[PDB]
RNA sequence: GGUCAAGAUGGUAAGGGCCCACGGUGGAUGCCUCGGCACCCGAGCCGAUGAAGGACGUGGCUACCUGCGAUAAGCCAGGGG
RNA sequence: ACCGUGAGGGAAAGGUGAAAAGAACCCCGGGAGGGGAGUGAAAUAGAGCCUGAAACCGUGGGCUUACAAGCAGUCACGGCC
RNA sequence: GCGAAUGCCGGCAUGAGUAACGAUAAAGAGGGUGAGAAUCCCUCUCGCCGUAAGCCCAAGGGUUCCUACGCAAUGGUCGUC
RNA sequence: GGACCCGGUGAAAUUGAACUGGCCGUGAAGAUGCGGCCUACCCGUGGCAGGACGAAAAGACCCCGUGGAGCUUUACUGCAG
RNA sequence: CACCCGGUGGAUGGGCCGGGGGUGUAAGCGCCGCGAGGCGUUGAGCCGACCGGUCCCAAUCGUCCGAGGUCUUGACC
């Protein structure tokens, strides 16, 4: 059926990852926001 | 006379329903043998809601057998609110509607 | 696809008065043969065994 | 079709084994006629006869345990050799009125 | 006392509609608070002597909440009791 | 918590009592749950257990129901209660 | 100050004890356990695979794996599994 | 193989409300509910589609808002090059 | 569902049994040919509801409910 969901540790994982978001401005930005404004705890951590 | 009873009871109470609507105010003994040898589900159930009412009295309700039961009836309740296929989008539950079981048993 | 579906809150009374034509009625039932009690009308049981056979047990 | 003869098969087989089991109603109001019928060639006792109750059943042990055995305990009668009795109680969920049969002794 | 002939009213309800009493189911409601909201006076920087924020972590006997963290419900010194 | 791969969304849910004194024991029962005793000012205050309304499902009773039309109904006259 | 916004939120009735059991690869019998077993355990007939309804390496999911206890709900019926 | 009878389980959109018959007439001009009339007991289950202007969806065909969005050239202007 | 016939003083199911119908001479042994087979026994064997016997079998035993006889007038015994 192929949804697009087929989740890859490797994947996923890379592609998204506490760093990453950090190297970037963006990714840093909300990142942070989310941060305070929210809690939580964050991709990666997932 | 006294009485028996039990809610939180899983089953139709409808179905319930027509379970005494028979033994209905009947003579003890008697219908012990309706709900004994009758069929649908309930029985089973309904048969004990009589035996502690039964119990009970004798016990501390008290004169045996010149017994019965002047009123029976049961109410429904607390549901069970059951989750099935999303539409195959949005939810669609069902509810085990719950059961209540009173039931009397007084003599002659 | 619900080409048909009821077109006026069916009315209790009547809804009920249908579910009305419904009723049970108890196991005909009989007395024991020796057994001396009661079985299902035309059966030994966990009070017979019998019948005229000790086909059963107890 | 295939399915009301592997029945018979089996319930005829098990059967002669105990000669009075549990199946419903019906069920049992046929195993009786066919496993009946069987019996009556047990009687019949021979070459063929064996051929065919066998050719059914499918067991030595049996097939003569019975044409031998038990056929015997009826060489007199005229069919019947069964007694389909009804029973009292009946399966659960189901509610089927079950019932036991076995070779009329 | 019987028979025919006619003539008119009644009981019987499978469930049902209204009224009454007693439950059940459901939580409105009032009242209530360890919480907000709002405005005013106080205060106003943290950071490599690796911050803010998490990770995995000890309680004798365990997920969570906690305070610490390895010298983990805490180790020193002074003031209050 | 939960749907979202993600950025993000983003809920519901409080209340026994003066304090537990939170129901030893005996009963039908596999139990839950129901019958007694005991706390008690009251437990139809009893463990999601203050107030706990309606809708909606029950159990009995009064009246009423089989040549009859309209949600309604409301005006008249009659019998049962 | 509310019927009333295909209004929002919550409960609650409908159709309705009719529609569905997720492939027409079928079962049935004897014993055993249990409060209670069409739906569990042993056993004996029988049917369906067999290029799979085979074992294997991966990726994904992470104790789901075993063993002793237990069934309240999840198992679209039971259920001691 | 469902459907039907049994046992077990047990939804779903739409719906003001309703005990909702045919006629020929009517009204906003295609009425079970308004008029006259004719047949007309009370309920149900297995069905058959016609009417309830049946359900689905605040017509996509239409026009109307000096609504919007995409492509076009000797439309207006302006920028990129 | 209602509807019809029967409920062991029964033939109602099945069973058996004759009968029909239907399949084309069986399982075995036999005798011919290296074999394949054939020919025989043998219209055999086997038979699902069709026509009819016989209490082998199974419809045992048992329950429940059910009337009483409404009011007036008159016509006759």
């Amino acid at each position: 059926m192929k949804r697009t969901y087929q989740p890859n540790n490797r994947k996923r994982a890379k592609t998204h990852g506490f760093r990453a978001r950090m190297k970037t401005k963006s990714g840093r930005n909300i990142l942070a926001r989310r941060r305070a404004k929210g809690r939580h705890q964050l991709t990666v951590s997932d | 006379e006294a009485k028996a009873i039990a809610r939180y009871v899983r089953i139709s109470p409808r179905k319930v329903r027509l379970v005494v609507d028979l033994i209905r105010g009947k003579s003890l003994e008697e219908a012990r043998n309706i709900l004994r040898y009758t069929n649908k589900r309930g029985a089973y159930f309904v048969a004990k809601v009589l035996e502690s009412a039964a119990a009970n009295a004798v016990n501390n309700h008290d004169l045996e057998d010149r017994l019965y039961v002047k009123a029976a009836y049961v109410d429904e309740g607390p549901a069970l609110k059951r989750v099935l296929p999303r539409a195959r989008g949005r939810a669609d539950i069902i509810k085990k509607r719950t059961s209540h079981i009173t039931v009397i048993l007084g003599e002659k | 696809a619900k080409h048909p579906v009821p077109k006026k809150k069916t009315s209790k009374s009547k809804r009920d008065m249908r579910r009305s034509h419904h009723a049970l009625t108890a196991p005909n039932l009989t007395e024991c043969p020796q057994c001396h009690g009661k079985k299902l009308s035309h059966h030994i049981c966990p009070n017979c065994g019998y019948y005229d056979g000790r086909q059963v047990l107890a | 079709s295939s399915h009301r003869l592997a029945l018979y098969r089996n319930q005829a087989k098990s059967l002669l084994t105990h000669g009075r089991i549990t199946t419903t109603v019906p069920k049992a109001k046929e195993l009786r006629g066919f496993v009946d019928h069987l019996i009556h060639l047990a009687k019949r006792g021979d070459l063929h006869a064996r051929r065919l109750v066998l050719r059914d059943l499918q067991d030595v042990k049996l097939v003569r345990k019975l044409f031998d055995e038990i056929a015997p305990r009826y060489r007199d009668r005229q069919g019947g050799y069964t007694r389909v009795l009804k029973l009292a109680e009946r399966r659960r969920g189901d509610g089927a009125p079950l019932a036991l049969v076995e070779l009329v002794e």
